[PDB]
């Protein structure tokens, strides 16, 4: 089902099913829905990694990829899905005939 | 009549501002809907900035090969009537 | 509902609803309004995460993403929403005909 | 109301209201006023960050973004408002008729 | 068996056979299916190797490859499989004749 | 009051009022005067924040923005005010009807 | 012997003989098989090095080449084999005659 | 006073009035005098900062901008004043008539 | 002896003589065979010097050239031997003269 | 003496004089022999520096140039000798006559 395909094209458990169905209704193709949803997912990182991406406590140190790199990968995913949809829709060049009425 | 007269083309930094300042056309869309026809004397000079460029979009011929085909039709018409 | 969809597009719970309705009034397309919201949210990072990005106190150190990275990410989101709106409205190229009266 | 909109188009509580009304009187568009006010706000960072942008007392170390990054984001905000205002003001290309009188 | 070939064109047990045969149905040539599977596998690095690329606790210190590097390698693999599939599909560029009826 | 507007544009308490009046007399547009004031204010950094940008003593390390960054930001401000002044003076392109007498 | 020649041409003891033979029937020339097998070997490094490429336990420290460098060398090997195979197939330019028909 | 304006236009205490009057009578416009005086001031840094630009004594550390940065800002000031003088002397393009003689 | 010349054109005791004379049979020019041997030797570095390029144990640190550098040097050697072979076989440009029978 | 000239050009006595004579027999010119010998000499740096180029035991720390730098200088020497031989063999441009036949 297209809902499950969308859930797989993103990470599964991060969103309610209603907004996924909203994405599906907005764009018929699954790939455009996944591309938009990945941007929407990228917007989350201001609240988990923007405020702190590496901290040290006592002898314990923890480092994570900065918000720039995480947003970069998420946008790369969204762009790849958009290109996937456009490639699914594109068609090659063509060569047609012309005809005009004349007496 | 469509294309034989050349069409002066201006690549302006700001089309709306240029029109408003030169021709006093504040509402260019309404000017277009009103059939507003600019008036030029014939003797005009352009004062553009560095970026802006003005050119004539000119064509060698507007009718193409109409002359030869018309001549051929004239010959055929004379031939059918066999008139001297 | 446009309000909820904007609070999901433009991330949630930093504005209040009346200016969101105002932003919807600024442009009928929801993505353009979300983009404008993204700039005016990027402005707010000067308070939520001040210029002090890193500090070590006692035995804790926390390295927040600097304001430049967060505002750059917000502008990137704004540019994506703007591009998505232009994609929504833009139509392709096409040929037409010319008509002219004559005797 | 323009003053109310401008106090959130630019970040709140740095300038006094008479200066904002002065900006509003300087230019018709509020976005131009916001851009100029953002440049004005950018001028404040000399005292805050030019004199000290990272220091360390005892065991505590504090670091903040240098003056170049902060003035860069401020100029970026001002330039974005300038571009948005100009985009609001501009209009597309269009060809028009012409007719010189003759007898 | 095509499924064994696909589960060798990527590391195997991150996927279940249903979506694998779905990929195979999506494209006749197995390498397009493998490229699509690799792109979708690049998503799962967000869970298998989270953003926390490096950490130290006590005396252990582990420094894993960042998520950006892993997704870059996954996309590189997908691009290589796509290129290999196009090489399989590709036909030489060459010339032909024309003939039109005439009396 | 023009002097107050300049002392708010050009940051205050650096110059005394009579030279500000001289600045305004040197150029009618207040923004050109503010640019002039900013370029002459950038010289003050040689004294207010000397070449010694960072030092440590005992348990106090203070790192201030070097003189090059401050003077560069002052030049940025001067150029911005110059550009804004020229924007105030700026007029668009023009085409006019040339003519001459003749018999 | 082709299987032995391939097992020399790619570093030994990493694939089952079935997979190697599958590569052999995949492509005519053994060099293309070696290139494809090297890409398949390059796929393995995500487990070996993606999860850890330098760690330190106690006093002991161990570092290894990142996944980027290792996949880079593997792709270099595969691409070099592909180019060498194509060069083996490559042939130079020619001049040939034409012979139409005429009474 | 022109001498007063010159002493303002550069630093104040570092030169005797005789050589400043010498600069003033060297060139008509005072900005040229200020530029030349700023280059002469820039000469001084071979002693102050060339001999030592950062030193540590015990726990005390002191760092100052290197001679390259100081002469860079000094030359930037001199060049800015040179540009200011030239722009003061600058005049726009013109279009004049020609008048020969004939009989 | 050609085999000894090859064992000097590429370091010794890493290949058994059957591989060597196979290379020689593969190409008459011994430098081409040496280039082939060198590229095949570049694969051996995966075992002789594994991905672990640096390690410290106790008070004894050893740092080795990464596998990427070693394979880069091996490929450089292979390219040099290929260039030597081409310089051996290649002849320069020269004119000819055509003659066709005619009555 | 030719063998002595080679043993001087190549650094003295790393190889048996007999294979030096073999190089001399390969190419008549001493400089081509020296260049090829320098490439052959560059081949040996793998053992010396590839598996260790900087190491530390106890307090003692020893570092040496990487394999890439040593191979670079060796190749530079070989290329320099190649250039010298080519310039020794080269000849300048010049004009010549033509003399056909006619009656």
């Amino acid at each position: 089902e297209k809902l499950r395909l969308l859930l797989n094209d993103k990470d599964k458990k991060s969103f309610t099913d209603e907004e996924l169905n909203l994405f599906l209704e907005e764009a018929d193709c699954i790939y455009c829905a996944a591309s938009q949803g990945w941007i929407l997912k990228s917007l989350q990182y201001e609240n988990t990694v923007g405020e702190m991406y590496e901290y040290k406590v006592g002898q314990e140190t923890y480092k994570s990829s900065s918000i720039k790199d995480l947003v970069s990968v998420a946008y790369q995913n969204a762009d790849k899905f958009k290109d996937m949809c456009t490639n699914k829709k594109e068609k090659g060049s063509f060569m047609l005939g012309i005809s005009t009425e004349f007496e | 009549k469509m294309h034989s007269t050349p069409k002066l083309k201006l690549k302006l930094t700001d089309v709306a501002s240029f029109l408003a300042h030169n021709f006093g056309v504040e509402d260019p869309v309404k000017f277009a809907k009103e059939g507003g026809k600019i008036n030029l004397d014939g003797h005009e000079i352009l004062f553009l900035n560095k970026d802006e460029e003005a050119e004539f979009v000119e064509v060698k011929s507007a009718i193409g090969d109409a002359k030869e085909l018309l001549k051929l039709l004239f010959y055929c018409i004379v031939d059918v009537s066999e008139t001297p």
